[PDB]
């Protein structure tokens, strides 16, 4: 119960014309494909060049990357004197429109088709093309010194075309992006005061609604929904408060403190159906000073402990993450190694197990990582 | 749709959520062969939330959904002022349009008009994409957008290259006669307001202070010949209504 | 004079004296608001009463009970300029002493077992500011008053429209101010019917039997008796004369053997006087004179036990015989005349079917509650809660006045709850005024509207919340453990607020406050609402509702009304103008006793003053007091006519006791016409304020009042001596003697300085003082927007000549000089702002940086570190303000994915652009930036540089006071010192910090020094506390919205110019729109070569009838011929005898003005800068209707060596050659409205469509298209352009792929069209076939 001691004004009028408001409709908006369609309709192609292009664009997705090869096309074009040529043409001639570079099928070709559109001023564009064309993954994997080798310059010249490169844009068509995204609104709060972990639901998001009772049966069906809503928030309540309870540690001390805790644990806390607790909990968010988590987040699995008990999987990738961010650059720490060392604090946990966390936290393997 | 990824139901969805409830309960009913007097009542609200639905409070209490207003049937959108035959069939908003001020040209003659170069650029924007095309400016569609976008130096020689000879129609509501709509040719000036010439003002019934004008322009070669045959200002001397001349001096002259 | 008024004196041309002052102009909000808030020990006001009303509060089982206390508001947490700034209510917490007492069982009455008291919270109340505005989340709002019927009774008619035999019908309204409303009504068959809250029609006896009555009451209340004796004759009757009147004889009148009136011969008044002569009593009537005589009462025979008869039914021969042979000598009827007296009771009764108690109540409940079975214990509680019963019926105490008033009652206390009398009277007068005694009520009248404001209404607000917190705490106080539990515990506070709150936020009578200029506040705060809550309505308002009335002399303004569907039902409130203890307004007079009008002043109301006689302001008055005519004009009973002398009672107090005040701020008002006067008065309230202020050079003396009175400029509260001055502070050092004991006696003013107003205009605030000179109470130190030295100043004056000139003022155009636009005359500053909120996000926090990935350095150019904007930065259309990243999402991602975030980084493929951006067309310089973060959160560097900017002011405000009260400590150490024969040189050279390193001998020396050290050591220990404790305040975290993390805000401020296009205007209704800018050599020149500034159409002032503006041209002329005159004994050396000499003469100058300026005690230095301030012209004041004659206007003009006539010969600029005729040229007053062509100019030619419809959207914000309406459409009919209607109608609106294809080939250099089917007619047949019908093309 604070009152916010700061915050925006809405941009209106407090008082509308007394007039009722028109229905809502709506209002169009410009997508890629609607921009790339458009400018498909103002160029000169033919009949079955538009059907091409048509079928093409359909296939672009939101960074403007071409999703399908050429030949699910060709096919789903239905006609068969048109060759995958015509299909080529058509998609030399889509990937010049705006942004440049877009409907393009991979890095490479955006790059190449974003290169040529340059002037031969520009200072070094041919050693640019010459590494795009030929070698991506000496760039991409950090060498610097076979590329030497194998491109015959010095280097101040790479150096240069590399500047060039991180120049240009990987992905041309997120320029046309959507608006405003979205936001979430948190249902239940959680503060602490007394040394406690105080849980509350959104006082904003709650109203009361008026009681009609007064032409009076109707009455009494009005009153179930009351109760029914009654019931269902007394519900939310008292499953966030039990889980907000039983994750007091992590509320605290942050990550590497939580407990291995199921759906069986709130069913027998709460005297309920697991069912019921998998339905509640499914897409709604708790706010914490710590940030926003959703209901279901501190479910998981677990690993055995040698001295007894159990390891929330949450608590052993935040203790590899935390390992990983202070390791030597000159020799990156293996998968072995990690579970060496994390193999003197009762963690025990297979190879595999490791690796799949690994991945699960995309962090590169050891001798990608290597300075 | 709300803000936060939630929506609100509106009035017809309201009706039909209701009529749809009380048929699933009066078949539930049905099926359980319940006792007769419930099944009655049961009808009878059925039987209102169907009427409500088809058109609101034309029997008994309007049924309304919050702050004591009326929902919206399917016969309120059909009928009425704000109904589909008088606000969406029998007029409607259109594109090539714009309004603005209007001031006085004294200078001008009986079938010239002025026009802010600002808002002809927004207006003539197509036939200046056409026209930059023509001519090898831009090979592309884009290029021509991009250029127009910048507003560089040709574009403007372009403008008065594409409204030379091409008419404008000027309306001032309300249009109490047919004399409230009329064509003229554009000349291009400086500034933000319209310029009119001062013996059309006493059909228009138009006086400068503060008076607001709009301008449509016509596409098809039709509509321009129709604009400079039946609606230019030269062709509308004599009132329909009584054959005595209209474009007649006052005030100063 | 004061201090402020002696620099610059406006001449003054009145002539009538003034006996009342103008008094505030914001009372009617602020006693209001005071009332509301301030504590009533007799709890009739504010919410003492709402906390009486409801209060105690006692279970169902009565075993326990709540019993309020008292209450109190604390002190608030921010201040106005805080909340502003920040974005909160500037409230009060409302804390409540509440006492809870439990019961006990099997013990006589209550025993007191256990009491608990506690102060508990109750919610947030918001405050009213200085100037009767609330902060309501950060903008500031205005409650307007509302005029409402009065609560009461009211008798009113129909006029014969509701039957074609236009017969009138008469009702009884009685309307409470809370409960259910009655209604007694009379039909056209002469039947008393009564109503409750507008339901069904009821007999009206029906009301009678439930209050326990017998017919035979009923006819004795409603009728007159008459009693007929059988004296063993042929039933002799006792007759009265009066009685007879109107009628006529079917009998022979005799008595005393002689015959007063013959069988057949109508009686006339001479009959009735020779029977009340003869004093005649016994008359003989023949039985056939009882054919329709009615009994009235019920008649028994002794001996038989049966009914004779039953009441209210005819006597008949054969019932006369029947009770005379059963021994009745007297029988008892009703006097039931036709003119008079009439039979309206008798027949309701008849048509009533219900003769009993219990029926008529079943019949009430069936009635109020019908489709259930009735119940006589329920429909007797619903009757008893239906008028008896407090909770639900109550008539207010001005109810119950206006009810006693209404019925010529003496008393004025009474009960809010109805009674038998009441209703009685009600009904009795209603027939009394069917019988032609008596008069229908004038509901335009204002004795019957009240005026309403803003505390009445939010008492009301606070008691509705209370009720259903009542409602709330009789449920938890039935059943719980009585000790464990507290007061707190039972209470909600949450629906007093959400009330409260949603009544000052999102009323319909809560609107934005107007913000051009003061007169727009004043205005907007003294405004009178007829609309709102229990109101009338735009479309049930009717028509007189809409007219003047003569109750509304010097009440309500005429003129002020805006035009439009809401004309008549919005009012301004006239100057003089306050309300009664119950709501009605009322206006002063002056009392005239023996034909001396003297100055005693009384408040009449409009009942009261309908009943005396008032003479009028203009009258003439001698020395003494006595009139100078024998017949005076007078105002009586609604009429105006002439009177004598002695006749007259009251006067009125000012000539512009009538007028509102935008209506009084018209120079020359009574020469223009009543709507070129409102139009005027409309316009003169949307005048921007420009960068220079001017003051008006003619003007009407209330410049002063509205300037001061707004809340504009910085009044200073106490006197003193300019301490320090500054373009941004001022600091006063009080004088001695009203400063308070221990106290440094300075005063801080801190100036407002480009601020955003309501309309994004600027409001900003200049200093009008100089370093040490003296200042008094009252006086003012700063101007506000629109103001120059306490002087109320809107436009600018110019130099205006009434000509044609070559069409450019054709049809009320303007031409204007370049001379106006190279001096920046009309420019104006436009201030907006734009926000950027960080908030949280289920994929991590949104942050604020300026590392975006895709953006070029270029456009990073001008952000700091931070992420925010530089202060001064020029910024046009999609420059980038606040940068920030939005976490874009979480993938197992993909080989592509892998090389994408290796070669153009990480940062790059976590997150996207969601940059805040200046919106396309608009410019502006950024001149403020503000940085909110939630607390807990680490701050950057932007924050802690405002901080540090936000705390060093008040560090310099703690030192000043601090200084001063150390240097005040150190004269007494010193003097001290110096008392006990110290070395007055040493200390004199030592520091004064090596005084306190000393010490004094072993008298009481050093006891005062011990005593003047413990008070230094305990004043900077207090200080260092007000230091640290400002420190926490400035430096405190941030509690925002729950997700939300930063919110940074940006001010942009631009400068606006003149241009064609725009719309300019004058005082006089004289609207018209600049068409030219004029290079300075082709406007036309005077002898002297000056040039003149604009150029109007002399046509515009005969049509029009605003003949004023040319008076005013002629007069502004003259005031500016006197400075010139001045001006030039001040370019040479000219001595201050003759200066003050001359201006001397020229305030003398006039034809009995009331004003006496004396020059004589003007020092020499007053007299030059009374001078230097005159240099530029005069300013001179004339009353709204006692103003200057021409007379006196040309004896100005030839003091000023000027043409009389007014008129003066120019020359063309182009040719140099003398126009015709002689010209009139002046100086004017010019206003600059807010409407600019740079918001009106649009074009389209292709954007969003609707989503349904498929039509273009609507509006500039919308970037939409034009409306092409039905009439549209009919001219294009009318011309017969067949293919323009088809290509308005398809391929610009609806044709989608007509749209495409007409744009595909207007590219391609080929226009023709094929058009298709619009998407509005498909949605229209599917809407019909919704409906069950099937509607479908064919063939
Ligand atoms: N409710 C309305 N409906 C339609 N047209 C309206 C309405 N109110 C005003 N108008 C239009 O506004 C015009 C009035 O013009 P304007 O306000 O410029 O002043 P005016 O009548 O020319 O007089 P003046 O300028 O001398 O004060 C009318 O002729 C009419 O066309
Ligand atoms: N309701 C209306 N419908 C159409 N035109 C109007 C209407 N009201 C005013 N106008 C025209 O628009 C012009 C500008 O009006 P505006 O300045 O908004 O009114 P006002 O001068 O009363 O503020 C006026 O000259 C008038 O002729
Ligand atoms: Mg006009």
């Amino acid at each position: 119960d604070t009152i916010y001691t700061a915050g925006t004004p809405s941009g209106t009028s407090g008082d509308y014309i007394d007039d009722e408001l028109p229905v809502y409709q709506g209002e169009t908006t410009q997508t890629l494909q609607d921009y790339l369609m458009w400018q498909v309709e103002l160029t000169p192609f033919s009949d079955t060049d538009r059907a091409i292009a048509t079928s093409i664009v359909d296939a672009v997705d939101e960074t403007g990357y071409l999703t399908v090869p050429l030949e699910d096309i060709l096919e789903s074009i239905g006609d068969e004197e048109i060759d995958i040529d015509e299909v080529e043409a058509v998609l030399k001639r889509i990937q010049r429109f705006d942004p440049v570079g877009v409907a393009a099928k991979d890095l490479r070709d955006c790059l190449l088709i974003q290169l040529s559109q340059f002037d031969k001023t520009t200072p070094w564009l041919e050693e640019a093309r010459l590494i795009i064309s030929d070698h991506l993954d000496l760039l991409a994997n950090h060498d610097f010194r076979t590329l030497m080798r194998v491109t015959r310059l010095k280097e101040d010249v790479l150096k240069e075309a590399v500047n060039l490169i991180q120049s240009l844009d990987p992905r041309p068509g997120q320029s046309i992006q959507t608006g405003e995204p979205e936001y979430v609104i948190p249902d239940v709060l959680v503060r602490k005061h007394n040394g406690h972990w105080t849980v509350e639901l959104n006082s904003d998001s709650i109203p009361r609604l008026q009681i009609n009772q007064h032409y009076a049966s109707n009455l009494q069906d009005a009153k179930w929904l009351i109760k029914s809503l009654e019931s269902r928030n007394d519900t939310l309540l008292r499953v966030s408060r039990c889980i907000v309870e039983q994750q007091q540690a992590f509320f605290e001390q942050g990550e590497e403190y939580m407990k291995p805790m199921v759906l069986a644990d709130i069913a027998q806390a709460v005297e309920m159906h697991e069912s019921t607790i998998s339905r509640v909990t499914t897409q709604k968010y708790l706010h914490s000073p710590r940030g926003i988590f959703e209901l279901k987040y501190f479910f998981s699995s677990h690993v055995n402990t040698e001295g007894g008990g159990e390891a929330s999987s949450t608590a052993i990738r935040a203790l590899v993450k935390k390992l990983i961010a202070a390791e030597n650059p000159a020799k990156p720490l293996s998968d072995s190694k990690l579970t060496s060392l994390l193999s003197e604090q009762g963690i025990m946990v297979a190879r595999r197990t490791v690796a799949k966390y690994r991945e699960s936290l995309s962090i590169p393997p050891s001798n990608q990582r290597k300075q | 749709p709300l803000d936060g990824g939630r929506f609100a139901t509106s009035d017809l969805n309201d009706l039909y959520r209701r009529v749809i409830n009380r048929n699933n309960r009066l078949k539930r009913l049905l099926d359980l062969a319940a006792p007769d007097i419930i099944v009655r009542n049961e009808k009878r609200m059925l039987q209102e939330a169907v009427d409500a639905l088809l058109d609101n409070g034309r029997r008994g209490r309007a049924i309304t959904g919050s702050n004591k207003r009326p929902l919206k049937s399917l016969a309120d959108m059909i009928k009425g002022k704000q109904g589909r035959f008088r606000q969406n069939l029998l007029g409607k908003r259109v594109d090539y349009s714009g309004r603005s001020v209007i001031t006085v040209g004294p200078y001008l003659r009986l079938h010239q008009c002025g026009l802010p170069k600002k808002m002809a650029l927004e207006l003539f924007k197509p036939f200046i994409y056409g026209k930059l095309e023509l001519r090898g400016l831009a090979t592309t569609i884009k290029a021509a957008k991009k250029m127009v976008e910048r507003e560089e130096a040709v574009v403007w020689d372009i403008l008065d290259e594409v409204i030379r000879e091409h008419p404008v129609l000027l309306n001032r509501a309300p249009t109490l006669h047919r004399l409230g709509i009329q064509a003229f040719e554009p000349v291009l000036i400086e500034g933000k307001a319209i310029q009119l010439h001062p013996l059309v003002c006493a059909a228009y019934n138009a006086d400068f202070d503060g008076d607001q004008m709009a301008v449509h322009v016509p596409l098809t070669l039709e509509a321009q010949l129709e604009a400079r045959a039946l609606m230019m200002s030269t062709n509308n001397i004599l009132s329909p209504a009584n054959g005595e001349p209209i474009i007649v001096p006052s005030q100063d002259v | 004079y004061s201090y402020t008024e002696k620099k610059r004196i406006r001449k003054d041309f009145g002539k009538r004296p003034q006996v009342l002052d103008v008094p505030y102009l914001l009372s009617i909000q602020l006693d209001s608001f005071q009332k509301f808030i301030e504590q009533d020990p007799e709890g009739q006001y504010g919410l003492e009463a709402a906390f009486r009303s409801v209060f105690p509060i006692q279970s169902y089982s009565g075993n326990s009970e709540l019993q309020y206390v008292s209450y109190r508001l604390g002190e608030p947490v921010f201040d106005v300029q805080e909340c502003q700034i920040r974005g909160v209510t500037y409230s009060a917490p409302l804390r409540v002493k509440l006492r809870l007492v439990i019961y006990e069982r099997e013990a006589p009455e209550g025993t007191v077992k256990d009491i608990k008291e506690q102060e508990v919270y109750m919610g947030e109340i918001p405050l009213m500011t200085d100037n009767g505005t609330f902060v309501i989340n950060g903008t500031e709002r205005v409650i307007v008053s509302q005029l409402h019927r009065s609560p009461g009774v009211f008798f009113d008619s129909d006029k014969g429209k509701t039957h074609s035999s236009g017969k009138v019908l008469y009702n009884a309204r009685i309307i409470p101010y809370r409960g259910s409303w009655l209604d007694f009504e009379f039909d056209p068959k002469d039947n008393l019917f009564v109503r409750i809250d507008r339901r069904r029609k009821l007999p009206a006896t029906i009301i009678l039997r439930a209050l326990n009555y017998t017919t035979e009451q009923i006819l004795d209340l409603f009728f007159e008796k008459v009693i007929f004796e059988i004296r063993d004759n042929k039933l002799q009757m006792e007759l009265v004369p009066e009685r007879l009147r109107g009628e006529t004889a079917s009998f022979d009148i005799e008595a005393n053997g002689k015959v007063y009136v013959e069988k057949g011969r109508r009686i006339t008044a001479r009959h009735i006087r020779q029977l009340e002569k003869d004093d005649v009593k016994l008359i003989e009537v023949p039985v056939e004179y009882i054919a329709g005589k009615v009994v009235a009462k019920d008649y028994i025979d002794e001996s038989t036990g049966e009914l004779i008869c039953a009441a209210n039914m005819e006597l008949s021969l054969d019932l006369l015989a029947k009770l005379s042979q059963s021994g009745h000598k007297r029988i008892e009827t009703l006097f039931t005349n036709d003119l008079d007296h009439g039979p309206y009771i008798s027949e309701t009764l008849r048509v009533d079917p219900t003769n009993d108690r219990l029926s008529a109540l079943v019949e009430i409940y069936r009635m109020m509650r019908p489709g259930e079975p009735p119940t006589r214990e329920a429909a007797e509680s619903l009757f008893e809660n239906l008028f008896f019963s407090e909770d639900r019926y109550d008539l207010s105490a001005v109810g119950r006045m206006k009810f006693n008033r209404s019925l010529l009652r003496e008393e004025i206390e009474g009960s809010g709850i109805l009674s038998k009398d009441d209703i009685i009277d009600v009904m009795k007068k209603l027939i009394d005024i069917r019988n032609g005694k008596g008069e229908v009520d004038d509901i335009d009248h204002l004795g019957n509207r009240r005026i309403r404001s803003v505390g009445e209404m939010a008492e009301n607000q606070f008691r509705v919340g209370l009720v259903r917190v009542e409602r709330a705490v009789k449920e938890r106080l039935s059943l719980g453990d009585l000790d464990t539990l507290m007061p707190q515990d039972m209470i909600n506070a949450k629906p007093i607020s959400a009330a409260v709150k949603e009544f000052f936020g999102s009323s319909q009578l809560s609107q934005f406050m107007d913000q051009n200029n003061p007169l727009s506040e004043i205005t907007h705060k003294r405004r009178i609402s007829a609309l709102g809550p229990g109101g009338l309505t735009r479309e049930r308002a009717g028509f007189e509702v809409r007219d003047v009335h003569p109750t509304h002399y010097g009440r309500v303004c005429p003129i002020e009304t805006p035009e439009g569907p809401n004309i008549g039902l919005i009012n301004s409130l006239s100057v003089y103008a306050q309300t009664n203890e119950y709501g009605f307004l009322e206006t002063p007079y002056r009392k005239v006793t023996d034909g001396v009008v003297t100055d005693e002043i009384h408040y009449l109301s409009a009942i009261e003053e309908g009943n005396y006689v008032i003479a009028q302001a203009n009258s003439n008055l001698d020395e003494e007091g006595h009139f100078v005519e024998d017949l005076v004009t007078c105002r009586s009973k609604g009429e105006s006519s002439l009177f004598s002398r002695d006749q007259v009672d009251y006067m009125d107090v000012s000539t512009q006791q009538v007028v509102s005040v935008g209506a009084s701020l018209i120079p020359f008002l009574e020469h223009d016409d009543a709507n070129r006067a409102l139009m005027g008065a409309n316009m003169q309230r949307q005048a921007v304020p420009t960068l220079r202020a001017d003051k008006p050079l003619v003007g009407t003396g209330m410049e002063r009042a509205v300037a001061v009175d707004s809340g504009v400029t910085a009044v200073a509260k106490r006197g003193g001596v300019v301490q320090y001055v500054d373009a941004s502070r001022i600091v006063i050092k009080v004088n001695e003697d009203e400063m308070y004991p221990g106290e440094a006696g300075i005063d801080i003013y801190n100036l407002t300085k480009y601020t955003r107003s309501n309309q994004n205009t600027c409001i900003n605030q200049m200093p009008c003082v100089s370093l040490g000179e003296p200042v008094e109470r009252g006086d003012v130190l700063a101007d506000g927007p629109s103001t120059d030295l306490g002087e109320l100043a809107l436009g600018q004056n110019m130099r205006v000549a009434f000509m044609p000139w070559n069409g450019y003022n054709f049809e009320d155009s303007i031409l204007v000089s370049e001379r106006v636009v190279q001096e920046d005359r009309f420019t104006t500053i436009h201030i907006q702002e734009l926000a950027c909120v960080s908030r949280d996000t289920k994929l991590g926090p949104e942050e604020i940086t300026a590392d975006i990935p895709n953006v070029g350095e270029a456009a990073l150019s001008k952000l700091d570190e931070s992420g925010i904007v530089y202060i001064g930065a020029e910024v046009t259309g999609g420059d980038i303000l606040v940068g920030k990243v939005t976490p874009k999402g979480e993938t197992q991602l993909t080989p592509e994915e892998k090389l994408l975030r290796a070669i153009f980084g990480e940062k790059a493929s976590d997150v996207k652009d969601s940059s805040l951006r200046v919106p396309n067309g608009v410019s502006g310089t950024v001149i403020d930036v503000q940085v909110f973060t939630r607390d807990g959160v680490e701050k950057d560097k932007r924050a802690l540089e405002i901080e540090e900017m936000q705390l060093k002011q008040a560090k310099k405000d703690l030192s000043e006071e601090l200084q001063i009260l150390e240097a005040g400590l150190f004269s007494r150490i010193r003097a001290v010192l110096v008392a006990g024969g110290v070395e007055a040189e040493k200390l004199d050279k030592l520091p004064r910090d090596r005084w306190l390193e000393l010490g004094l001998t072993d008298e009481e020396k050093q006891n005062q020094l011990e005593q003047l050290a413990e008070q230094y050591d305990e004043l900077k220990h207090e200080f260092e506390k007000k230091l640290e404790a400002k420190r926490r305040k400035i430096t405190q975290g941030d509690d925002l919205a729950p997700g939300v993390l930063k919110i940074v805000k940006v001010y942009l401020a631009v400068k606006r110019r003149i241009q064609p296009g725009d719309k300019m205007a004058g005082r006089h209704g004289n609207k018209g729109v600049i068409s030219k800018i004029n290079p300075i050599e082709d406007m036309p020149y005077d002898e002297n070569g000056t040039p003149v500034d604009i150029v109007l159409n002399p046509l515009g002032v005969p049509s029009r009838m605003n003949i004023g503006q040319i008076l005013e041209t002629h007069l502004g002329m003259a005031a500016k011929g006197i400075g010139d005159k001045i001006n030039a004994m001040l370019k040479q050396q000219q001595e201050v005898a003759k200066l003050r000499e001359f201006i001397q003469r020229a305030y003398d100058l006039g034809a009995d003005v009331r004003q006496k300026v004396d020059l004589s005690t003007f020092s020499d230095e007053e007299v030059m800068r009374l001078a230097e301030n005159l240099r530029k012209g005069m300013p001179i004041a004339t009353p709204v209707f006692d103003g200057a004659k021409e007379a006196e206007i040309k004896e100005l003009l030839k003091l000023g060596d000027l043409p009389t006539s007014g008129q003066i010969r120019l020359y063309d600029g182009r040719t140099g050659e003398q126009f015709e005729r002689p010209v009139t040229v002046g100086y004017m007053y010019m206003l600059k409205l807010n409407h600019l062509v740079d918001d009106k100019m649009h074009a389209r030619s292709t954007g969003s469509y609707s989503l349904v419809t498929q039509q273009p959207l609507g509006g500039k914000a919308q970037f939409g298209g034009q409306r092409f309406g039905e009439m549209e459409v009919w001219a294009l009919e009318a011309y017969g352009a067949a293919y323009t209607l088809q290509e308005m109608l398809t391929v610009k609106s609806d044709d989608v792929n007509g749209r495409t294809k007409m744009y595909k080939n207007i590219v391609d250099g080929n226009h023709q069209m094929e058009p298709g089917m619009p998407e509005s007619f498909n949605v229209l047949l599917k809407e019909i076939r919704s409906l069950g019908i099937n509607i479908e093309l064919e063939d």
